[PDB]
DNA sequence: ATCAATATCCACCTGCAGATTCTACCAAAAGTGTATTTGGAAACTGCTCCATCAAAAGGCATGTTCAGCTGAATTCAGCTGAACATGCCTTTTGATGGAGCAGTTTCCAAATACACTTTTGGTAGAATCTGCAGGTGGATATTGA
DNA sequence: TCAATATCCACCTGCAGATTCTACCAAAAGTGTATTTGGAAACTGCTCCATCAAAAGGCATGTTCAGCTGAATTCAGCTGAACATGCCTTTTGATGGAGCAGTTTCCAAATACACTTTTGGTAGAATCTGCAGGTGGATATTGAT
């Protein structure tokens, strides 16, 4: 009976909706913005924890942290371009050494 | 007595912090720094303790990420040594000068 | 009190990977990430909408803002989840 | 106090960076790079903190005035 | 139908600060991009102020600390007292 | 009925109060304006421009111009520091760019 | 009613060799010129997406200028002189 | 007969067109340009004039600026001569790449 | 090229401190059911602009030749910067006490919202005014010989 | 010092572009209720801050040396300069029609309001996972043929 139930999503419509309204963006918000928006919020945060959730299996950890949102988000070229101007605490940075600098 | 060629420690440097995710300044020294800076914008302020971890975290980013474009100056003039004009290249084509 | 977005995140998690958990710190990251997009795609809605001198944001407004903000093919797939949900939502 | 940020501390984050050799003349540099940066924030984190009439520099001080300047950062409040 | 510009307010402002200098119209449209700039700038940090103090009220104080917030030093300050000398003289009547 | 005042005049200013109230209250930046925000904010309106005008003018002048054109509004604003600095990522149409050209290019 | 091709050919290498120019360069490989079309094209690209996009959403045919300067700004490049 | 050294020209043209604010890309071919970029996200637009013009007065900006610091890129290198790899660097520091 | 001989990683182990997940209570949000408004779509429709086409002159793109000087490749050692062992001091960590602030509630005087009615400043052309763009030539620098 | 060029630099005026003039009318301003709201009082527990102390481990220092940077040198082409050719850009006007604005009318969609249900935040308990050290084998680096 939830407006999140009926379009068959895990992110809260009812509550999007209250920020859309309140967060001085329009006068008026039409009834299908906040299940459109809280769609794309729940598929941005799927695919990020998808990826994050593999790199914490490979790392052998139960539990996602801070350095595999890091390797998820920067190995993606299209989460990292999303995500350009992000500082991702305690999520470090990629291994990465420029070829001149390796010996031979 | 055994001795590595200089370079090869700096190598294993390089992977061990790149696959470290902590802190690299000390937070004591960071904490007097920010103190005394924010002395002279407004007197008498306090700190949440997560204010100035966010201080820290955010100024060993932009540092990380000023040394890589830095780094990519010195290779560029074929050196692998990086120097002031390395960083004041950096720093004018980031536009923060 | 204060409120986050953990408790749907924790929701997709279990979806994506059943088994698998987060700490403090990263779901954290995850709610100033959920933030941060809402933020985005909300203010550039209501741009789109001022614009045209439209009082109202409809999904409309978001969709197009979706395509401005998102590369490629997470546009195209956000696009798409999006009107999904709309239409799932409307039928009932 | 800009001393207190030591040469291996600089070292350890060009390492981090990526860098293999440091010039001696860099360290200097890096405070005074360092020192600016936080002077910027911190100033507009502290308008914030006058603003909401406080005396107490909170975490979101810190993030909104890394927003405003370009520099998101998550996981302190966002 | 009727556009809304900035245009005689720059003139009279020009005419004030150099009386015998003219300008072309495309540095008036110039003048016109950078006036709705900076308002747009000031009023979105203003909104946010507010929101993040939970008013529901855009008050001076917000539009000076958005002020401090966007224009660096000396700018900042001369902005600052030109609002303040606004305000001042306008409530007295 | 009291003979109007605009709140432009009562506040000493050029630019016009009422009417940068009417845009705060039309691009929802929130729900309720105080009565001195549009009058602050017409004043740093009003400010900023007659900055730009001035150093703008006399760029003009120093090229025997009495008109002033973007060229002008370009070399006032590139060459102010704090200028350059709030207008960092703006581009000015028909501005140009200021000469500069690095040492080593130089012949000798 | 006639076809556009291959116009990022039409940026010749004068036009090019000016913009570095006024951009200070006082020597050019031979390599920058068909880089520097690359470039424009990616730049350009971008920028009508985006002015398209606008033009889409308010159901109009005609791209404007301040589609083109919505599109700038979005994009962190924020141009005057044309709100006209 | 009269010859300038290599770069005395050069030289000369760089006072000039920095003097200068006129576009340096000829209007008609950067028109065509755009319409046919345009043409294929959506077909049968129209174009105010202007817009075409603001659209060249960004991409001259843009490429202008871009070539400055390609430029200090160059010349970090000890070299007089932009290449690729100038473009490269300065647009991977912008973050473009 | 391969081969001994160290030095340092790195995967793995166990036993628990303690992060995370689970639980249960409860204000606060969300949902619901009606009732009422209203923003904005449709549907005409008059005028702008816009796209294409056309002409014609000359500005400028193009292609070519030739050589100045640049980029690239190389050689060499002086001296910078890395590696390392030592021992001292700054930071970490742990404990305590206290006070200075945020964060909350309640209740009005003050401030803002908003409708209705007047009143005037702002705008769209039209009329008037006038910089400066081009068009000259002569004087001063600069370049390369 | 001299030719060959290029760049200043002052001068001149007519017309494209800027400014001023005019008069209607949209939008501000005045006025008078209606609604909100921000902030003074008076609290109340948390975090901070200040101080104190021990001891670990990380930094500062001095010495030695490997090797990187920068200087010097050399040469093959690449890229700039200069020129003739001739195309295509630029300017400006015509034409026909697509597309915008502008206006009116009227619902599908959005707000408002009163009240009930449902949920999400929160802080301890319960659960279970990283992680601190330690190991031994895995991978490299060094030095020497
Ligand atoms: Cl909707
Ligand atoms: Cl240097
Ligand atoms: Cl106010
Ligand atoms: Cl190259
Ligand atoms: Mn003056
Ligand atoms: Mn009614
Ligand atoms: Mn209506
Ligand atoms: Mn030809
Ligand atoms: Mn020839
Ligand atoms: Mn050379
Ligand atoms: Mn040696
Ligand atoms: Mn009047
Ligand atoms: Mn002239
Ligand atoms: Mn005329
Ligand atoms: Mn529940
Ligand atoms: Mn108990
Ligand atoms: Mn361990």
């Amino acid at each position: 009976k939830t407006r999140s139930s009926r379009a068959g999503l895990q992110f809260p419509v009812g509550r999007v909706h209250r920020l859309l309204r309140k967060g001085n963006y329009s006068e008026r918000v039409g009834a299908g913005a906040p299940v459109y928006l809280a769609a794309v919020l729940e598929y941005l945060t799927a695919e990020i924890l998808e990826l994050a959730g593999n790199a914490a299996r490979d790392n052998k950890k139960t539990r996602i942290i801070p350095r595999h949102l890091q390797l998820a988000i920067r190995n993606d070229e299209e989460l990292n371009k999303l995500l350009g101007r992000v500082t991702i605490a305690q999520g470090g940075v990629l291994p990465n050494i420029q070829a001149v600098l390796l010996p031979k | 007595p055994h001795r590595y060629h200089p370079g090869t420690v700096a190598l294993r440097e390089i992977r061990r912090y790149q696959k470290s995710t902590e802190l690299l300044i000390r937070k004591l020294p960071f904490q007097r720094l920010v103190r005394e800076i924010a002395q002279d914008f407004k007197t008498d302020l306090r700190f949440q303790s997560s204010a100035v971890m966010a201080l820290q975290e955010a100024c060993e980013s932009y540092l990380v990420g000023l040394f890589e474009d830095t780094n990519l100056c010195a290779i560029h003039a074929k050196r692998v040594t990086i120097m002031p004009k390395d960083i004041q290249l950096a720093r004018r084509i980031r536009g923060e000068r | 009190r204060k409120e986050s977005y953990s408790i749907y995140v924790y929701k997709v998690l279990k979806q994506v990977h059943p088994d698998t958990g987060i700490s403090s710190k990263a779901m954290g990251i995850m709610n100033s990430f959920v933030n941060d997009i809402f933020e985005r795609i909300a203010s550039e809605a209501s741009r789109l909408a001022h614009y045209n001198k439209r009082s109202t944001i409809t999904s409309r407004e978001v969709q197009t803002a979706v395509r401005l903000l998102l590369p490629g093919e997470l546009a195209k797939h956000a696009v798409s989840e999006g009107t999904k949900a709309v239409t799932k939502y409307t039928s009932s | 106090n800009i001393q207190g940020i030591t040469k291996p501390a600089i070292r350890r984050l060009a390492r981090r960076g990526g860098v293999k050799r440091i010039s001696g003349l860099i360290y200097e540099e890096t405070r005074g790079v360092l020192k600016v940066f936080l002077e910027n924030v911190i100033r507009d984190a502290v308008t914030y903190t006058e603003h909401a009439k406080r005396k107490t520099v909170t975490a979101m001080d810190v993030v909104y005035a890394l927003k405003r300047q370009g520099r998101t950062l998550y996981g302190f409040g966002g």
